[PDB]
């Protein structure tokens, strides 16, 4: 049962610390070469730190004097102090081990973990506001319309949009949300139904969020110009 | 007279892995480093605790000569307060270290177009070695909970790794040969030193 | 300059195992980077590099060969032996011992490796035959006039083992037109070759011509006699 | 230092094709190359290692080849679940020189679809608070490159917009992309024509939508 | 292993042309790992190039050598006689180390007419209980013949072997032996036995026969 779990992600201010904890299943933390790897939000793979058998450690430039890294040998546990964040050490950590595999393949990582979340911002957590954005005025389009609802000015994510208490799904197309540049975020949620649907329907939008406990439910109708 | 026998470390026809690194013992004879020094096919001429040109007129009670054969990236390792997988599984300088590293390039005899593979340097080890100590052990590493029985497996490995000297490996992978001297100055009257 | 050598038995009963020698001057198996290589080649076929030895007593094999090959080396006689256990039919092939070495300049930079200058090369052949004398059989020129003032004759050596056959033509005194072609292996194991003379139709009958052959393992020396006939 | 290019940036293949990527290094780096597949919102996975070796419980489809300088990685017969990205790894630099590629991108191949073109102007209640938001929005087209630029009364704009972009669907595997432009109600109030104008490869001319503000 | 084919099989030019050759792998490996030997009739190979870019001793500047990746090329500006041999390329990148098939350099000439002469067994093969007839085919260019051996107007198959010669030194031409082997049963129990020749150079085919009662 060769396992890695990984724990202690959150938010932070800039200038925070953190500590990251790793426990092992079947595999000896003492007994491996332990690395951290993290992984930018959209971006590549980075290598950030190891953990020799015998005890030696080494880092990358950009975290050396920051970051220390440790072991647990009664817990079986790895662990990562970090010191004095920065908005550029916002990523996914991952817990790797390194020189295994079957055929001993010597220098490259085998066992993962899930990975957990590190975001440092200043960005002051705040609640959803919602805003419809109605179907033109359009007869039938070709049976064809668009209808949907913007969410913005929140910190920090997740948050979930879901239409009509989730009765409709078909042709829904909920957006990644984008990082503005004040700090907070922003997405949107659209659907595409028939024209003839926009008078009888009743369309309901539901948008959630747990870390602000902000639950806003909205109603879309069409404007006369 | 009776100069010290330098010519049987410096070109001996093979050299031993890091792993397993030889010894020679230095005593009853009169040593010139000039030669040594001045010349000119070591890349790697390197110490410490004593001063290069005053090395003919230190004298003292013995002298030991470490010998082998390492990656050309891994000659730093062999330094005093060095860290690494040489530093810390294969070979062990201490702190005080007095005595001198040499280091020159053999990609003309210890690589083959094929591939030579004779070459072997541990890689899985428990804890460090201590200064100037061996270890030949040569049993199954393990690596997880599950003890192996000594069969090779998938958390089990044989601990020790060979080299992929390659005529055609850019510098940095080439084979270096590498002669480590230490001088012991003891109570009992001292015995190597030169004119 | 140097030179290679190679020497044994040439001929080989199945499934047993062949001994060869190569002997070399003008280097010595002592200088660093310096190898001997053994290579095969098949008649008619491309080059296989069979086994390699350096100075320093490491060795190299084919891997699907490795399991019958031996090879060893003697510096002070400058010789190089390679052994071959279980024989095939399909192993016969001229054998080459060549000279290795490589190629580097004050630092060691390696721009690139050879096999120079190769041996004179052995024909080894791997079959369950025995020595036996060749037949030699008149192809006589056609019944014809003078057909354009050309024809042509010869004979036809059938029926013998081992290779090679030396025919000549003439004592030798006639080398116009003389076309001598290989000599194939038959469904039995045995050889048969032709010799073709090209002469003018009028001197079919004003020269008689003479084809000579002669085969050294069966010590064979025939003289036949070709002369047109008529219908 | 050494840094390692990926080509190409992205791949389209089909079911039961055969693909290749190629891996490069600045310098030669023997066979110390391994390789990594990644599905979205999962950990690695090692694939290949040492250039040519085969990882146990690996289909046997997968192979790699390659040395000193260039690597390549090869799939054979492409499985519907071998749509991911695929990651180089070195681990030449002894110390601390381990250094990962960019990635490639294997996704399906299908026809062209044209995009269908709706935009929305800001709202009332938007402009109850000060915040002017205009959204174009762009369904249901391949491939992905299309190009949208925003117009102000019939003028240029640049550096106020913001887009996203959704991943292939399960069902039409196609994209939409959601362009925004954000003023403020001072900017917005002056000007009368809003317009989107979009590019794609399925369009014969570039599709304009408009919207003047005073008539609506 | 490493495979390498060579391009093209067989390469004919007149003496004075430029002439190239190409060799590709099927890997990559480095390109000092590459070389060029020539070898001659019933000769042993000699080097001509090692590194796929550097001339051995003695080697005149005609040769040439280039190549990268999986794809290497040797080059002949000036061509003389004594330069039309066969050509392997040869690797040592992994081992085991693998030459080419080979590439037979060829000298053109005119076309030729082939001769066709015709043999049936003498009497001293004829009492032994086996008989060989025997036709050949003269002087002809290029290398390419069919032969077709018939008995009573039966085309024979399977019973037949041929022989060719190497490309004459003072014609540029070949000559071609065609043996077919029957017993004394097999052969008293036909009449008429002919040989066939289709060429290049012949506007037909032409058929040569011979019957055993008349003659
Ligand atoms: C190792 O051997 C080399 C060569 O045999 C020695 O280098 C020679 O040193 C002598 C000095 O006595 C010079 O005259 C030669 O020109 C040198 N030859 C070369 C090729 O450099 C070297 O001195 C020997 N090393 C030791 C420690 O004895």
């Amino acid at each position: 049962e060769v396992q890695l779990v990984e724990s202690g992600g959150g938010l932070v201010q800039p200038g925070g610390s953190l500590r990251l904890s790793c426990a092992a299943s079947e595999i000896t933390v003492s007994s491996n070469y332990m690395n951290w790897v993290r992984q930018a939000p959209g971006k590549g793979l980075e290598w950030v730190s190891v953990v020799y058998p015998g005890g030696s450690t080494f880092y990358t430039d950009s975290v050396k004097g920051r970051f220390t890294i440790s072991r647990d040998n009664s817990k079986n546990t790895l662990y990562l102090q970090m010191n004095s964040l920065r908005a550029e050490d916002t990523a996914v950590y991952y817990c790797a081990r390194e020189s295994g595999g079957f055929p001993l393949a010597e220098g490259a990582f085998d066992i993962w973990g899930q990975g957990t979340m590190v975001t440092v911002s200043s960005a002051s957590t705040k609640g959803p506001s919602v805003f419809p954005l109605a179907p033109s005025s359009k007869s039938t389009s070709g049976g064809t319309a668009a209808l949907g609802c913007l969410v913005k000015d929140y910190f920090p994510e997740p948050v979930t949009v879901s239409w009509n208490s989730g009765a409709l799904t078909s042709g829904v197309h909920t957006f990644p949300a984008v990082l503005q540049s004040s700090g907070l975020y922003s997405l949107s949620s659209v659907v595409t139904v028939p024209s003839s649907s926009l008078g009888t329907q009743t369309y309901i939008c539901n948008v959630n969020h747990k870390p602000s406990n902000t639950k806003v439910d909205k109603r879309v109708e069409p404007k006369s110009c | 007279t009776n100069l010290c026998p330098f010519g049987e470390v410096f070109n001996a026809t093979r050299f031993a892995s890091v792993y397993a690194w030889n010894r020679k013992r230095i005593s009853n004879c009169v040593a010139d480093y000039s030669v040594l020094y001045n010349s000119a096919s070591f890349s790697t001429f390197k110490c410490y605790g004593v001063s290069p040109t005053k090395l003919n007129d230190l004298c003292f009670t013995n002298v030991y000569a470490d010998s082998f054969v390492i990656r050309g990236d891994e000659v730093r390792q062999i330094a005093p307060g060095q860290t690494g997988k040489i530093a810390d599984y294969n070979y062990k300088l201490p702190d005080d270290f007095t005595g001198c590293v040499i280091a020159w390039n053999s990609n003309n005899l210890d690589s083959k177009v094929g591939g030579n593979y004779n070459y072997l340097y541990r890689l899985f080890r428990k804890s460090n070695l201590k200064p100037f100590e061996r270890d030949i052990s040569t049993e199954i590493y393990q690596a997880g909970s599950t003890p192996c029985n000594g069969v090779e497996g998938f958390n089990c490995y044989f601990p020790l790794q060979s080299y992929g000297f390659q005529p055609t490996n850019g510098v940095g992978y080439q084979p270096y040969r590498v002669v480590v001297l230490s001088f012991e100055l003891l109570h009992a009257p001292a015995t190597v030193c030169g004119p | 300059q140097i030179t290679l050598k190679e020497s044994g038995p040439t001929l080989v009963k199945p499934t047993q195992t062949l001994t060869l020698t190569c002997t070399f001057s003008g280097f010595s198996l002592s200088t660093s980077g310096v190898g001997v290589a053994w290579i095969r080649q098949p008649p008619g076929k491309a080059l296989e590099w069979l086994a390699l030895i350096y100075w320093d007593n490491d060795k190299r094999s084919s891997p699907s060969l490795n399991n019958r090959l031996t090879i060893t080396k003697d510096t002070s006689k400058n010789q190089v032996v390679l052994t071959m256990t279980n024989m095939d039919p399909e192993d016969t092939a001229t054998y080459y011992c060549a000279h290795f070495f490589s190629h580097y300049d004050s630092s060691n930079y390696y721009y690139g490796s050879w096999f120079d200058p190769w041996g004179q090369g052995t024909l080894v052949t791997v079959s369950s035959a025995s020595t036996k004398g060749p037949s030699v059989f008149p192809l006589a020129p056609s019944s014809k006039s003078t057909s354009g003032g050309t024809a042509a004759l010869g004979c036809l050596v059938k029926d013998y083992f081992p290779e090679p056959v030396t025919v000549s033509w003439n004592s030798g005194a006639l080398t116009s037109g003389v076309h001598t072609f290989p000599a194939v292996l038959q469904s039995s194991g045995l050889y048969s070759l032709s010799s073709v003379v090209t002469v003018p139709s009028s001197s079919l009958g004003t020269q008689t011509y003479i084809c000579n052959v002669n085969h050294k393992p069966s010590n064979t020396k025939v003289d036949k006699r070709v002369e047109p006939k008529s219908c | 230092d050494i840094q390692m290019t990926q080509s190409p940036s992205s791949l389209s293949a089909s079911v039961g094709d055969r693909v290749s990527i190629t891996c490069r290094a600045s310098q030669s780096i023997s066979t110390h190359l391994h390789w990594y597949q990644q599905k979205p919102g999962k950990a690695p996975k090692l694939l290949i290692s040492a250039a040519s070796t085969l990882q146990s419980g690996v289909p046997s489809r997968f192979s790699g080849s390659g040395s000193g300088t260039d690597f390549t990685l090869t799939i054979t017969s492409l499985q519907p679940e071998d749509f991911a990205t695929y990651y180089c790894q070195q681990s030449y630099s002894t110390p601390r020189g381990l250094s990962f590629g960019g990635g490639t991108k294997v996704e399906i191949k299908r026809t062209v679809a044209a995009p269908s073109v709706f935009i929305f102007p800001p709202s009332d209640e938007q402009l109850k608070s000060g915040t002017a938001s205009v959204v174009c929005l762009l369904n249901n087209f391949y491939p992905r490159e299309a190009k949208v630029q925003w117009k102000v009364d019939n003028a240029l704009q640049s550096g106020n917009s913001q887009e996203s972009v959704t991943e292939q669907d399960s069902k039409d595997s196609t994209y939409s992309l959601s362009s925004t432009l954000t003023l403020s109600k001072a900017d917005y109030e002056k000007h009368k024509v809003y317009a989107c104008e979009v590019t794609h490869q399925g369009l014969s001319s570039p599709v304009t939508k408009s919207f003047n503000r005073g008539e609506c």
